[PDB]
């Protein structure tokens, strides 16, 4: 049971240290914020079962494709744990909602982040259902002609899923309702593919346009956006998803 | 040009 496990190597929260109140130091914040977040989840799918046994090659690459997600979905639980759903939860020191942004398409990436978090007060979402469901944000993009070690890849994913099944089945608490709940939590997790596609892309243009929009990224996410984005711009990058 | 922050941090 990689449950168990999963509880075990859970990151600790990080401070944004928030202070001038603009929208290109709130970025830079947030930015930052995301680079100190990037280290935990490394050292997190570092001691994650199968994933530490994929070649280097292949765990570069998914975490390059899957970082926006991973962080996406942990501001999504910790808004939910720690304010209902009612703000988004960047870090104890940044709590915000829509209402503060002014920019149309600022406002609407906040908003469907918002109706992720708001998706969980739904769901009443536990904790072992959203460590399940990390993991298979970890494995919901590939590159368009596979990976190194394709199969090694698929066989951990399909272990995932199944694990992700079984426990929503079997619990007690969905008695009468567990199929329909699994295909909630699925369609949930297809719906981070589009909220995610959005996030991505003012965040390609952000970095593309750093100097002039004095928007600035840590060393973390300059590397990784650097090789990122060439193989998103190209239409190497694979989505899978579960009712698509 | 060097290894990255996410090769280093995978290999450490
Ligand atoms: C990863 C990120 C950081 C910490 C965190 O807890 C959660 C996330 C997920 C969303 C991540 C976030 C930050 O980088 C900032 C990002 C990358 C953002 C998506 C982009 O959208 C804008 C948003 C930020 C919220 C209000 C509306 C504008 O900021 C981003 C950007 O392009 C700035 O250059």
């Amino acid at each position: 049971s990689p449950v168990m496990v999963l509880e075990n190597i859970e990151p600790e929260i990080v401070y944004a240290g928030y202070d001038p109140d603009t929208a290109e130091n709130l970025l830079s914040t947030l930015n930052r914020l995301a680079g100190k977040q990037m280290i935990q989840v490394v050292k997190w799918a570092k001691v994650l079962p199968g994933f530490k046994n994929l070649p280097l090659e292949d765990q570069i690459t998914l975490i390059q494709y899957s970082w926006m997600s991973l962080l996406s979905f942990a501001l999504s639980w910790r808004s939910y744990k720690h304010t209902n759903s009612q703000f988004l939860y960047f870090a104890p020191d940044l709590v915000f909602n829509e209402e503060k942004m002014h920019q149309s398409a600022m406002y609407e990436l906040c908003q469907g982040m918002h109706q992720i978090s708001l998706q969980f007060v739904r769901l009443q979402l536990t904790f072992e259902e959203y460590t399940i469901m990390k993991v298979l944000l970890l494995l919901s993009t590939i590159p368009k002609d596979g990976l190194k070690s394709q199969a090694a890849f698929e066989e951990m994913r399909t272990n995932y899923i199944k694990e992700l099944r079984k426990m929503v089945t079997k619990s007690p608490n969905n008695s009468g309702q567990s199929w329909q709940r699994f295909y909630q939590l699925t369609k949930l997790l297809d719906s981070m593919h589009d909220l995610v596609s959005d996030l991505l892309e003012f965040c390609f243009y952000t970095f593309r346009e750093s100097h002039a929009l004095k928007v600035e990224f840590p060393a973390m996410l300059v590397e990784i956006i650097s090789d990122q984005l060439p193989k998103v711009e190209s239409g190497n990058a694979k989505p899978l998803y579960f009712h698509r | 040009q060097q290894k990255s922050l996410l090769q280093q941090l995978l290999t450490e």
